[PDB]
């Protein structure tokens, strides 16, 4: 069971937020589907849920701001959040909830515990416009070394907004990789760096390419990293 | 309506120790409608336990859940470095609510950073900006100091640093510092040095390069 979600990501203040989640798992009918948000460095907050029937329950605090919809033909469900504020900047998650049960004398949600989850969608509320990153190589010294290990990386500079996804050799090497949290520059544009430590011998023999993806600007960059020589 | 309070806020334990996580509810939780989640950095929460004590599929046996009514408890028998994460309790007796979370951190022996310094690329120099990056790799604990010296001159206010979370394998941190210069100023000086001070180092370690060498 797999959950994919796509969304605007960047929003001016007071605009509505619209996110859509696609369920490829099958068993779309079986369970309710929930939206849950997490502002950066804070706790999880349950927004609401819905059934292919389209019956839905919302968080009482966020009431009159929440709409949820279902597209049974495409196996999708969506979230609508009115009048966005910087307060609402968070990561919004797709999640499979509990079943919606209909009984003779009672109708309710049962076992409303969330599993599995989506990768999430970071929503930024700002008036600033989007901007694609520049990808620069962090070249290895090519020095004799007295140590087996060598370090190489990518510098992803000047982009907005968050986030950026960095991979190495299309996920072939994951060991010893470190992608640092982005830093907010004075310019107001985000920057980050991703590095990997490898055996020094492999520098000449093995090709190293980082794969930078910036979804909001739809920029996909592959940069070859080789010793300066 | 139902409020969940988690204690402690922060938990710092060595590997192999047993961890006790508490969850307190404003109202009784009906039946056994309680769930625990494990959230690792850069990742979506994963269901650990539901029904107070039922292990989710793929979950190690060291994780256990107990309690009822007002008091619930999650217990990790034998801690692992991969078990470093944030843990949330959730009730689904009523409309779903979460605890504020309890962060579990790993304690280990002191480790000294491996230091690398990276020159700005020729590609970037066309932009009219130079970024010099200093990498501090796999050191514990966190307190670390990075000095930028450009041609023997200490740099302040033109650098920023970024620290990773505790590593899944070895519980260590990694740090990156970026020194930002204009193309003009960068071409003026020869020696760019990165000086690292850390507990694991008996004496400060300095990595440097000569521009255009």
């Amino acid at each position: 069971v797999q959950l994919q979600q796509w969304g605007a990501g960047l929003l001016k203040p007071s605009e509505t937020l619209s996110l859509t989640c696609a369920v490829y798992g099958e068993s779309f009918s079986a369970f309710s589907w929930s939206w849950i948000r997490q502002p950066p460095g804070k706790g999880l907050e349950w927004i609401g849920e819905i059934d292919h029937t389209g019956s839905a329950n919302y968080n009482p605090s966020l009431k009159s701001r929440i709409s949820m919809s279902v597209d049974t033909s495409m196996n999708q469900f969506s979230l609508e959040l009115l009048s966005m504020t910087v307060a609402d900047t968070a990561v919004y998650y797709c999640a499979r909830g509990g079943r919606k049960v209909y009984h003779a004398y009672w109708s309710g949600y049962v076992n409303n515990c969330f599993d599995p989850w989506g990768q999430g969608t970071l929503v930024t509320v700002s008036s600033a416009s989007t901007k694609g990153p520049s990808v620069f190589p962090l070249a290895p010294s090519s020095k004799s070394t007295s140590g087996g290990t060598a370090a190489l990386g990518c510098l992803v500079k000047d982009y907005f907004p968050e986030p950026v996804t960095v991979s190495w050799n299309s996920g072939a090497l994951t060991s010893g990789v470190h992608t640092f949290p982005a830093v907010l520059q004075s310019s107001g544009l985000y920057s980050l760096s991703s590095v990997v430590t490898v055996p020094s011998s492999s520098l000449g023999t093995q090709t190293y390419i980082c794969n930078v993806n910036h979804k909001p600007s739809n920029t996909k960059v592959d940069k070859r990293v080789e010793p300066k020589s | 309506e139902i409020v969940l309070t988690q204690s402690p806020g922060t938990l710092s334990l060595s590997a192999g120790e047993r961890a006790t996580l508490s969850c307190r509810a404003s109202q009784s939780v009906s039946a056994r409608n309680l769930a625990w989640y494990q959230q690792k950095p850069g990742q979506a929460p994963r269901l650990l336990l539901y029904g107070v004590s039922i292990r989710n599929t793929g979950v190690p046996d060291r994780f256990s859940g107990s309690g009822s009514g007002t008091d619930f408890t999650l217990t990790i028998s034998r801690l692992e470095p991969e078990d470093f994460a944030v843990y949330y309790c959730q009730q689904y007796g009523d409309s779903p609510t979460f605890g504020q979370g309890t962060k579990v951190e790993i304690k280990r022996t002191v480790a000294a950073p491996s230091v690398f310094i990276f020159p700005p690329s020729d590609e970037q120099l066309k932009s009219g900006t130079a970024s010099v990056v200093c990498l501090l790799n796999n050191f514990y604990p966190r307190e670390a100091k990075v000095q930028w010296k450009v041609d023997n001159a200490l740099q302040s206010g033109n650098s920023q640093e970024s620290v990773t979370e505790q590593d899944s394998k070895d519980s260590t941190y990694s740090l990156s510092s970026t020194l930002t210069l204009s193309k003009a100023d960068y071409e003026k000086h020869k020696v760019y040095a990165c000086e690292v001070t850390h507990q694991g180092l008996s004496s400060p370690v300095t990595k440097s390069f000569n521009r255009g060498e």
